[PDB]
């Protein structure tokens, strides 16, 4: 009889109080330790849809290699190679900036 | 003064813009949406995800603003 | 099918034809080739203008389509729905299909014969509404673009969505700009110079001039698309910029002197004014 | 009992504040008693149960094994659920209690003030198998 | 914004698809082909990227070193596999090309082939003595990413060459275990019941059964001992 | 009931009055006579239906086979009773009371849906009693009747409006604003268009549209068309049903009278003949009438009688005395002066009387304050 959404965020699953997680509150509970590769690929896909894309830029190693060193933050790393690519060097963003911005944090 | 994206969808936009659909299949729409590890961030993105897709009020959180030396502010604020 | 329905010729039993083709693949049960032959018979049906059965036997092949597998036919019959609604000139529905099926066709990549009729499409549902000129041209650019150098007269037509929805926020200056254009140039014929003329009548800022390219040209204009209902209402506009122009500093004065600039009939005038 | 929100690392000592208060308790209650009827029962759904072996290594204890969901345990506190919430006659909750074991007790507790939930939102007055079934359905697919 | 993709004429004139005037240049100067931008690529490399046959013809006609790489060492192979064009794929298998061209990830050119999920495109790069068992620097072959991208077919056409399942990811994960976490019934039952060994154990020790959900692995099993 | 069999008794009125349509009216009362239990109705109506030959034939076999079936029901009945239950009493009573709005006795339906309305679990239940008094109420015609149970189930509702209920509901309200002539508080009512669907239990959509077709021509002006149905796709989509409505909206939109006129005699055969929108057939004409009066007579001052005798393609004499009567029994505008042989008005409806809009209010108050006057002292 009402219109409202609230949404969670924990770190940890063993997180514990009687409050939030007594059940019959939340009807979705969603582990996410590791990233897979679905998941990088459509959060690197709705980043790239608003971005400027390229040809050069390969989703695979990026796909790849954060799989092994999963780090947080990863629009703000974006945000961060996007403050590389505002330096006017060269117009269209690749993967030199990407992984300039991996390597850099 | 592929999963997850599709899971979140329908935990957020799908509840939106369809309620007589839930009536006729007979499933209450979940109100939560949850996260985990240490890798995984989140929090920002998701939020800014959903606020690009759907277009309406959102709220986002500075932390904590209600812990004060005035603890009855907090009830009235959170009820305002 | 699709080369004996482009003969064009005794369509009477054409769609009779299909519901025996559609029996037969329903008598071998072959699922994707009635749904096939629906998907080609509700576009026969749109082409006969019926928005009945063609409405009721695509939602019933949606109902099953949904269902199962393939989404990338789901697009086609989708667009198909946003262009019958588009007839029966229904915003929601068609937006609501609209954007169905760009989250139905986002992963799947589209062929540039379906995949700019989206665009080509959109452009006009925007333009229906006159909300932003600036995205609807966009729109009509990316349809350009998908639809460039694969059949002539798609292309002339696509040339001309572009000249006419650029020429909605009255712009000649850029009109000049793309027929001055040898790219354009060999696409050019009897379609692209009635816009030029729209564009001549719009710079100039005449009436009786853009009336005779409605009346030479109107042979033509006569398979013109629903669009000429906004063609009309540009002619009001100039009509509307006219009226607020040589009245307004007249308070009360002749009719017919100040018609005589006009030189057109004060019955459609008084009609309009009233309204 | 605690399942939801915690640091563990001063939430820890947080809980641990708690833990020395009720072990001064406990040491009160073995220092002199003055008067009876005086007991302390509490809960744990993780490994602060050996936590608290670690602060009472077999000192004094009364063990109960809880599985979760036993069943002929689920029934009659089903029925308790029933009790406050409306339910027709027509309904079977035998299969129904009997479809959620090997894991917890709790599910059934979610599908019937879920249900409450269904049938105020499907606006019955009553409440089905049907719903039971689909609040199954949907507590199990977390699980 | 848009604009040119590279500083160099002659690269954003192949890029923009321009017989006349590549031709033009380059009976004006034949050093122009040989130049280099900051992206360190050649007027061949975009050629390829528009999907212009002709250009492309000629340059290979010319005789244009089709071992030449950029600082990411991105083969115009990859780009044509990524393309999706066809003919250009003939031009440059016919012109001899190194299919062993590795890129900055080491990832073949039949990678991103299944990437873009072209049949045609796989099978000819396969034909010319092109190896399917071959390991990028993540050491995973195409079959990983075919199985991620939910393609039967390409899988299929995989097989035909009789490539080995047995290859292991540097994380522990089997194509089988792609399969289950794309929940495909279809590729997982097809691919067991070729001989996929399900006793493969990740970093995570994590069996193929306890990945996918549904009691999908049960009938993986049962494919297995049936 | 929410069969056919009561719009097949609703066409009772076509049936009776006109001797021109009472061939086919008659052949399918008579075909539809075997269905649903039409004995007594027709029974009813016999007096208006052919002669007791071919009549009693049929009722010998209906009178038994109702019988039968009643205490059929009346076995159910007993079996549901004495039993523990909730549901299975309630729905073999309103199945029985269903059969009694079937046979058309009004007595047994109304004892047997007050047993099942003391029997009701909720109001949601009630208010599906509520309306299947009322599907008998549009075949009874009643007003106070049916306005009882609905005024009564108005208050404590607390479920907010579901799909089809509270859209059945609307129509209802559309139904008995169309009984009454309550035009614009009732408005609000066809809005509910869009989610409307085919219903064979009261009207067809297609009936419904083009029932209410009439008052959202006539008794919503321009604005408010723009607003609503010409800024709405619902009048878009549905006016490729019939070539007739598109042309009488386009022509009263474009201040056409020479093909309104025209097709008028459609519009006035279509009017009549009608079961509940018979009475009104005198008003919405003269409304519509005066209502194109006062539009045409809203942008023009000085008309000429030539260009308004060729506008409404009729002669000068009947626009005379129409006009005339318009003036004094009208009330629409200012006195008009035939000395110059056109018409001229002056209508000073603007200033000073947009003040003098307060004074009958104004008088009004003046005598209330008289009356508040007279409770002083006694």
């Amino acid at each position: 009889n009402v219109n409202v959404k609230v949404i969670m965020a924990t770190n940890r699953a063993d997180t514990l109080d009687p409050a939030l997680l007594r059940p019959g509150r939340l009807d979705r509970k969603i582990e996410f330790p590791l990233p897979d590769r679905r998941q990088k690929r459509l959060i690197f896909s709705t980043i790239t849809s608003k971005m400027n894309l390229s040809e050069e830029v390969d989703l695979e190693d990026y796909v790849a290699r954060p799989d092994k060193i999963s780090g947080a933050d990863i629009n703000s790393i974006c945000q961060e190679s996007g403050m590389l690519a505002v330096r006017e060097n060269r117009y269209i963003v690749l993967a030199k900036d990407f992984e300039k911005a991996y390597k850099t944090v | 003064p592929d999963i997850q994206k599709q899971e979140v969808r329908e935990a957020v936009e799908l509840p939106l813009t369809h309620f007589e659909l839930y009536k006729q299949i007979g499933i209450d729409p979940p109100r939560g949406v949850l996260m985990y590890g240490p890798p995984g961030c989140g929090k920002t993105m998701l939020a800014k995800a959903v606020a690009h897709h759907t277009t309406a009020a959102f709220i986002r959180v500075v932390g904590s603003e209600f812990v004060q030396k005035y603890l009855g502010e907090g009830p009235r604020m959170v009820r305002d | 099918l699709d080369l004996f329905l482009d003969m064009e010729a005794a369509t009477g039993q054409e769609v009779e034809l299909c519901l025996e083709c559609i029996e037969w693949a329903k008598s071998e049960k072959r699922t994707f080739l009635r749904q096939a032959l629906e998907a080609r018979l509700v576009s026969l049906y749109f082409d006969t203008k019926r928005y009945q059965e063609a409405l009721h036997l695509g939602s019933q092949l949606l109902r099953e389509l949904k269902k199962m597998d393939d989404k990338a036919l789901l697009v086609e019959v989708q667009l198909l729905e946003s262009k019958t609604y588009h007839a029966l000139s229904n915003l929601p529905k068609a937006r609501a299909a609209l954007t169905s099926a760009r989250t139905t066709a986002n992963a799947i990549y589209c062929p540039p014969k379906l995949q700019a009729t989206l665009d080509m499409q959109s452009g006009i549902i925007h333009a229906a509404e006159e909300k932003d000129w600036k995205t609807a041209y966009s729109y009509f650019y990316e349809a350009f673009e998908g639809y460039d150098s694969i059949d002539s007269p798609k292309a002339i037509t696509s040339l001309k969505y572009m000249l006419l929805c650029k020429i909605m926020l009255n712009t000649p200056e850029d009109v000049q700009a793309l027929v001055s254009g040898k790219l354009a140039l060999r696409y050019a014929g009897r379609q692209t110079e009635a816009l030029k003329c729209v564009a001549q009548a719009s710079k100039n800022r005449s009436l009786a001039d853009f009336e005779k390219a409605l009346t030479d040209y109107r042979a033509e204009l006569r398979d013109d698309p629903i669009i000429s209902t906004h063609l009309a209402k540009l002619y009001d506009n100039l009509l509307e910029q006219n009226l607020i122009r040589v009245i307004e500093p007249f308070s009360r004065v002749q009719i017919e002197h100040i018609s005589s600039l006009i030189k057109l009939s004060k019955a459609d005038v008084e009609r309009k004014l009233s309204q | 009992d605690s399942i939801g929100s915690s640091r563990l690392e001063g939430g820890s000592g947080g809980d641990s504040e708690v833990q020395r208060t009720m072990l001064e308790l406990l040491n009160q209650l073995d220092g002199f008693e003055a008067t009876k009827n005086i007991k302390v029962i509490m809960a744990t759904n993780r490994i602060d149960i050996l936590d608290s072996a670690l602060l009472r290594p077999g000192r004094i204890d009364r063990k109960i094994e809880f599985p979760p969901p036993n069943e002929e345990a689920r029934l009659d506190i089903l029925k308790i659920h029933s009790r406050k919430m409306n339910l027709t006659r027509g309904i079977n909750l035998r299969k129904i209690a009997e479809l959620m074991p090997g894991a917890s007790g709790a599910e059934v507790k979610g599908v019937c003030t879920e249900a409450g939930m269904y049938a105020l939102r499907e606006r019955r007055v009553h409440v089905t198998q049907e719903d039971f079934e689909m609040a199954v359905a949907k507590v199990m697919q977390k699980d | 914004m848009e604009g040119c993709v590279s500083n160099l004429m002659v690269c954003n004139l192949a890029y923009s698809g321009k017989l006349e005037e590549l031709k033009e240049s380059i009976l004006a100067d034949k050093s122009l082909a040989t130049r280099t931008d900051q992206d360190s690529r050649t007027a061949l490399h975009w050629a390829c990227s528009a999907g212009h046959t002709e250009i492309v013809e000629f340059l290979l006609q010319l005789g244009v070193p089709v071992n030449d790489k950029d600082d990411a060492g991105w083969s115009p192979l990859h780009i044509a596999a990524s393309a999706g064009r066809d003919e250009i794929v003939k031009a440059l298998l016919g012109k001899g090309a190194q299919v062993n061209a590795v890129n900055q990830n080491g990832c073949t050119p039949l990678h991103y082939a299944a990437s873009k999920n072209r049949h045609e495109i796989a099978v000819m790069l396969l034909e010319g003595g092109a190896n399917p068992d071959a390991k990028d620097h993540y050491e995973a072959t195409a079959m990983h990413r075919a199985a991620a991208k939910g393609n039967l077919k390409m899988i299929h056409i995989l097989l035909y060459y009789k490539a080995s399942t047995n290859i292991q990811d540097t994380e522990g994960n089997t194509p089988l275990h792609l399969a289950c976490d794309e929940e495909r019934v279809e590729e997982a039952k097809l691919l067991v019941s070729q001989g996929a060994s399900i006793y493969i154990e990740n970093k995570e020790e994590k069996t193929p059964l306890q990945v996918a959900k549904g009691g999908l692995g049960l009938i993986l099993k049962r494919m297995v001992e049936g | 009931p929410k069969n056919p069999d009561l719009r097949i008794a609703q066409l009772r009125f076509l049936l009776s009055l006109p001797e021109h349509r009472g061939d086919a009216a008659v052949r399918d009362e008579l075909m539809a006579a075997v269905r649903d239990n039409n004995m007594a109705p027709y029974y009813e109506a016999l007096c208006k239906s052919l002669d007791w030959q071919i009549d009693v034939d049929l009722l010998n076999k209906m009178k038994k086979a109702n019988e039968d079936e009643l205490k059929r029901l009346d076995e159910e009945l007993e079996d549901a009773e004495k039993n523990l239950g909730e549901s299975e009493i309630r729905d073999a009573m309103m199945a029985k009371a269903e059969y009694l709005c079937r046979i058309g006795d009004k007595e047994g339906a109304l004892t047997a849906f007050r047993k099942t309305y003391d029997k009701t679990v909720a109001l949601g239940h009630r208010l599906d009693i509520v309306f299947y008094l009322l599907r008998i109420g549009l075949f009874y015609m009643d007003n106070d009747l049916i306005t009882r149970n609905t005024e009564k189930a108005k208050s404590l509702i607390e479920e907010g409006g579901d799909w089809d209920r509270r859209n059945r509901l609307k129509v209802y309200q559309g139904l008995y604003c169309v009984a009454i002539r309550d035009f614009k508080q009732a408005a609000e009512l066809f809005l509910d268009t869009v989610s409307t669907f085919t219903s064979y239990e009261l009207m067809d959509y297609k009936t419904f549209v083009t029932y209410t077709v009439y008052v959202s021509m006539i008794a919503l002006e321009r604005p408010d068309l723009r607003e609503k149905v010409i800024k709405g796709a619902e009048i878009l989509e549905v006016l490729h049903s019939l070539p007739a409505v598109r042309q009488y909206l386009f022509s009263l939109y474009e201040c056409r009278y020479s093909v309104f006129f025209q097709s008028l005699a459609v519009v006035e055969q279509e009017m009549k003949k009608d079961w509940l929108f018979a009475p009104h057939y005198r008003y919405y004409v003269r409304e519509m009438r005066i209502h194109a009066y006062s539009q045409l007579l809203e942008s023009y001052r000085s008309l000429t009688l030539g260009y308004m005798a060729e506008a409404f393609g009729v002669g000068v004499e009947f626009i005379d005395q129409e006009l005339s009567r318009f003036i004094a029994a009208g009330r629409l505008h200012c006195k008009i002066d035939k000395v110059n042989e056109i018409v001229e008005t002056n209508r000073p409806d603007s200033k000073n009387w947009q003040y003098q809009e307060t004074i009958k209010k104004g008088d009004l108050l003046l005598n209330r304050v008289q009356k508040l006057s007279r409770v002083i002292n006694m």
